[PDB]
């Protein structure tokens, strides 16, 4: 009845902690799908990077051998 | 000194060298947000297993207070419901008995 009361301590700070590490777990796993939809920004701009590079290579043999 | 301080091509030599700073900057980028997200990730399984223990005792702590709880409640309780609650927390709960 004391130890009832007692156990409602026990329970508010057992509920904080609890409260706060789901939060964390949502946080954390919030963080790791915007790195992977980070990734997969980069992942897919790599070909259309390297399709530029690739150009742009081209582009600059072509246009000092032009001028050349 | 004085000569020094006094004193088309230049745009395609920079745009070349800007474009690939932009690749491999990138690129690093990459390779270390994809080593930073298997940390995540392996820290998410400590987290979900700290959790999921402290979880658990949350749960029995709910089963003391609401079987008490509803055995405060205000009508008399039978022989057979004391009986069963001390053998209940007795045995399941020898630690938090004594």
């Amino acid at each position: 009845e004391d130890i009832l009361a007692k156990l409602k301590l026990r329970i508010q700070e057992r509920d904080e902690a609890l409260n706060f590490r789901k939060e964390e777990k949502r946080k954390l796993e919030q963080n790791i799908e915007e790195n992977k939809s980070m990734i997969a920004k980069i992942e897919m701009e790599l070909p259309n990077q390297s399709t530029k590079y690739t150009m742009y290579q081209e582009l600059r043999v072509y246009s000092r051998s032009l001028l050349e | 000194y004085d000569s020094f301080s006094m004193k088309l091509i230049h745009n395609l030599n920079l745009l070349v060298d800007l474009t690939e700073e932009g690749i491999r900057r990138s690129n690093q980028q990459l390779i270390s947000l994809k080593d930073q997200t298997t940390a995540l990730e392996y820290d998410l399984q400590q987290v979900q297993k700290s959790l999921g223990t402290e979880e658990q005792e949350a749960q029995h702590i709910k089963d003391v207070y609401e079987l008490i709880d509803g055995f405060s409640s205000n009508r008399s309780p039978s022989m057979e419901e004391c009986q069963e609650l001390f053998r209940r927390l007795r045995s399941e709960f020898p630690h938090e008995y004594e």
